RNA sequence: CCCCAUGAAAAGGGAGUCUGGAACGAUCCCGGGAGACCGUACCUAGAACCGACACUGGUGCCCGGGUGAGAAGCCCAAG
RNA sequence: CAAAGCCACGAUAGGUCGCAGUGACCAGAGGGACCUGACUGUUUAAUAAAAACAUAGGUCCCCGCUAGCCCGAAAGGGUGUG
């Protein structure tokens, strides 16, 4: 799983903070998204509202910000991930 | 003489009852006949408590409070009654439970609130099951028995290391109680005037009798080791 | 011993160093169970605590979450 | 009449051309009025110590404008 | 997902709750829709990506269309009153 | 920031939502009318209160300059 | 920022008077040995403030709520909105 995650990082566009990506994912123009389970509870529904408008494939992660930010390596956390460019990757079928 | 400070507690005054208004309410379980399911709403001191409690609504728009279970939440969600599951924090029967497992707040018979394991830092056990009652232990390692549908909460309620903080000063001593009806600070009676105390009296500040006594004693004088079973430090 | 001095040289040190044990652990950063460690959570009083990005009020121990 | 607290302390001497200094009393303020269920700090409602008959200017035209935001609050429509 | 013709909701603002249909996309922000016959008929006004709730009911419009018909395309699908029912 | 102390309740106001009613109709402004009854003097204390008194006792409460940290002491403003 | 007017504060040099330079006023004597009480606190109004009481703590006893504890004639009362 991580080593799918870590060529993203390395080539592929991705998109960090929740507000560009739910601003951007209503319009149906983002790859995928990956949530950890911390996310806050008033949007996740919408997002998973927002899952089923235009089909955007979606991988719950049970981890919080913090190991989904130590793997994207920012030192701080990151609640939710935007992808527009899986790049090499091989993440999208999941 | 003039009767004992024990005595005068007897006469119901002011110096006596507690300020329960300034208290939240009567935490008793409310009357319920099904299964119904309710969520946390506020959690809110009580003084003479020394235990937290809940607000929870209820799904058909009751207002009532618990003590507080530990490890429960604002906005989590309580189901009560017979369906409802073996989880933290909600209320069912002993008529479903199995042995060995944690709870608190025993109710002792349908619909009286619960009586038993509502303070701070305790549990109830279980430790078998009786031919129309279950076994319950409490904190004292003494048995109970209660009705089958009497309800309980699954959990342990709140206030956990409670006493280790020392008090070290008797300030916190002072309002520790400034709303519980103990009289405070407490007062030893031996070097008080013999006129208002058994043992009072005397220079030599010394026991006067062997402070045993007879089960039949008159009240007002059975004072000190009642009903010991042993004394000494081991 | 830093905060068990902090009224001085009365009531004995032995209950000071049991009242200084115990008050580190209130103090010492903790792990929100709701939000995350994030921000530090407080003790309003005994079992009352949240941090202040979760505003998840709960029930904890007397002096610990 | 003692000493009280129904009243701010003011006098009167700066915007003041005539020459006489005094006291007065005034009653204490109030806040936006009372309950509590979601206890969020609200805004957008008017609150004197007089009431100029202003009939929406104390409340927003939205649906509960008056009543609270958006937090706590679509457990009823 | 956010698509011309889709009847939707708007969070806040004077309808707060009243229906206007997607006609264009002007950026990544804003879009510009109008409630033509509401018991308000909201003006043409665009607004705010984060004001809108999209519905389940979807009607085709070309590029940013007039009232005449919408008028007709909603009436086409016949979902006058669902205005509401949206 | 502190709490094993968590720090009053009504009436009185204002708003929100749903039902019914009639079409006239105002929380707008403009003109008009009215708004019980009773408290209301004085003294607040080295002479107005109590302590048997025109009593160094108590019962109060609140509030300029300089010198000077200062409501300390001194002196002097208002009186 | 920095200049100007103000204003407060904190230092430097020099000269100079007297016995006296926190000039009045206001304003700790200090040190050592020992006993007792842990301390702040409280109380013998109008002969006594202390080592007398309370204290934080250790320790034991009673008791599973229709308990235990205590009060009244009785209804019952209060520790119990536990």
């Amino acid at each position: 799983f991580e080593g799918e995650l870590k060529t993203l990082l390395r080539s592929g566009k991705v998109i960090l903070g929740t507000r560009k990506t739910l601003k951007l994912l209503k319009t149906g123009k983002v790859k995928g998204v990956v949530v950890s389970s911390t996310l806050r509870q008033d949007l996740k529904d919408d997002i998973m509202t927002f899952s089923k408008f235009s089909d955007i494939p979606i991988y719950l992660y049970k981890g919080s910000g913090y190991e989904l930010g130590t793997l994207c390596g920012k030192p701080f956390m990151v609640s939710v991930i935007g992808i527009v460019d899986e790049g090499e990757s091989k993440i999208l079928e999941f | 003489g003039k009767k004992l400070l024990q005595q005068r507690a007897g006469r119901g005054g002011i110096n006596f009852r507690s300020p329960s208004w300034r208290r939240v309410g009567p935490a008793r379980y409310p009357n319920i006949e099904g299964d119904h399911k309710g969520k946390i709403i506020d959690i809110l001191h009580n003084p003479g408590v020394t235990a937290p409690v809940v607000k929870v609504k209820l799904d058909n728009g009751l207002q009532f409070y618990i003590p507080a279970v530990q490890g429960v939440a604002v906005g989590q969600e309580i189901s009560i009654g017979k369906n409802a599951t073996i989880s933290n924090g909600n209320i069912v029967e002993v008529g479903q439970l199995p042995e060995g497992t944690v709870i608190c707040n025993v109710e002792k018979l349908k619909g009286d609130g619960g009586k038993f394991a509502r303070a701070a830092g305790s549990y109830a056990v279980i430790s078998g099951k009786a031919g129309n009652k279950v076994l319950i232990k409490l904190s004292s390692e003494k048995i109970v028995e209660v009705s089958q549908n009497a309800r309980a909460t699954v959990g342990i309620i709140a206030g956990g290391g409670f006493v280790e903080k020392p008090l070290l000063k008797a300030g916190n001593n002072y309002w520790k109680y400034r709303v519980r009806a103990v009289k405070w600070p407490v007062v030893r009676g031996v070097a008080m005037n013999a006129v208002s105390h058994p043992h009072g009296g005397g220079l030599h500040q010394s026991v006067s009798r062997p402070s045993t006594v007879s089960r039949n004693a008159p009240p007002g004088r059975k004072v000190g080791h009642i009903a010991s079973r042993r004394t000494g430090r081991r | 011993t830093g905060i068990a001095g902090r009224f001085g040289a009365r009531y004995g040190s032995s209950t000071r160093k049991k009242w200084k044990e115990v008050m580190e652990r209130r103090y010492m950063p903790h792990q929100c169970p709701y939000c995350k460690t994030t921000g530090k959570v407080v003790r309003i009083a005994s079992g009352i605590w949240y941090c202040r990005k979760c505003e998840t009020k709960w029930a904890g121990l007397a002096y610990t979450p | 009449s003692p000493q009280q607290r129904s009243g701010s302390f003011r006098k009167v001497f700066v915007k003041l051309p005539s020459g006489k200094s005094t006291i007065h009393y005034e009653r204490r303020k109030d806040n936006i009025a009372r309950c509590g269920m979601c206890k969020k700090p609200l805004n957008g409602v008017k609150n004197n110590y007089t009431y100029k008959y202003s009939k929406t200017e104390k409340r927003p035209e939205r649906v509960y404008g008056g009543y609270l935001c958006h937090k706590c609050l679509e457990s009823l429509i | 997902a956010i698509e011309i013709g889709r009847i939707c909701v708007k969070t806040r603002g004077r309808e707060a709750g009243k229906k206007c249909v997607i006609v264009d996309i002007i950026d990544s922000n804003f879009v510009l829709v109008t409630g033509p016959k509401e018991i308000n008929g909201v003006k043409r006004r665009r607004v705010n990506i984060l004001h809108i709730e999209p519905t389940d009911k979807k009607v085709e419009i070309n590029k940013g269309a007039t009232d005449q018909e919408v008028k007709q395309a909603i009436e086409q699908s016949g979902l006058t009153d669902f205005i509401k029912e949206a």
